């Protein structure tokens, strides 16, 4: 209902968590397990790649369509790019419905 | 092959394909009977024009094809289509036809 693809099987989900390193364990023998470990964190890069299938139009329509254009104008900060200080903005949100087709 | 048989179909489809488009484009025509088939030649004595304006010439009673606009090949559909998503064209062969001829 929030729109998008039902998936019976969807992509699973991948899971990730630091190994716990402990911290020095006492000389003697204590079985109250752990609550000292070595503070830590990571990093790393991450990919993904999804092939999509399209589907074109073979619209047989006369006049032009509606598109999603960009407003040519004397504008302070362009759509969809970054800041004076570099924060990435999203101006506005944008569907896919702009192509027509009969019923 | 006439009389009673059609000698040409009409073709005005606009197919295209991956980095070419083909525009077809039929029109039905009409030609008239010019200077009462005569050479007529033409000149500026009898308008009495400007120094600038001046011509001598000739007028047949041919007429003449001309398709030498784009939309009488693009549609405006097929203009958009071209326009937004090419950073350029050029026509690489014509073929053209003249068929199912009425003289009236």
């Amino acid at each position: 209902l929030m729109g998008g693809f039902g998936l019976k099987n969807p992509p699973p989900q991948i899971l990730i968590k630091n190994t716990p390193v402990p911290a020095n364990p006492p000389a003697e023998f204590s079985a109250t397990k752990f609550a000292s470990f070595i503070t830590q964190y990571s990093t790393g890069q991450v990919s993904v790649e999804i092939e999509w299938e399209l589907q074109k139009e073979n619209s047989k329509r006369w006049n032009p369509e509606v598109q999603y254009t960009s407003n040519y104008a004397k504008s302070a900060n362009v759509d969809f790019t970054v800041d004076n200080n570099g924060l990435y903005t999203e101006p506005r949100p944008i569907g896919t419905r702009y192509l027509t087709r009969p019923l | 092959d006439g009389v009673g048989n059609a000698s040409g179909n009409w073709h005005c489809d606009s197919t295209w394909l991956g980095d070419r488009v083909i525009t077809t484009s039929t029109r039905t025509w009409a030609l008239p009977t010019y200077n009462n088939h005569l050479y007529k030649q033409i000149s500026s004595a009898s308008t009495g024009a400007s120094n600038d304006n001046h011509y001598f010439g000739y007028s047949t009673p041919w007429g003449y094809f001309d398709f030498n606009r784009f939309h009488c090949h693009f549609s405006p559909r097929d203009w958009q289509r071209l326009i937004n998503n090419n950073w350029g064209f050029r026509p690489k062969r014509l073929n053209f036809k003249l068929f199912n001829i009425q003289v009236k």
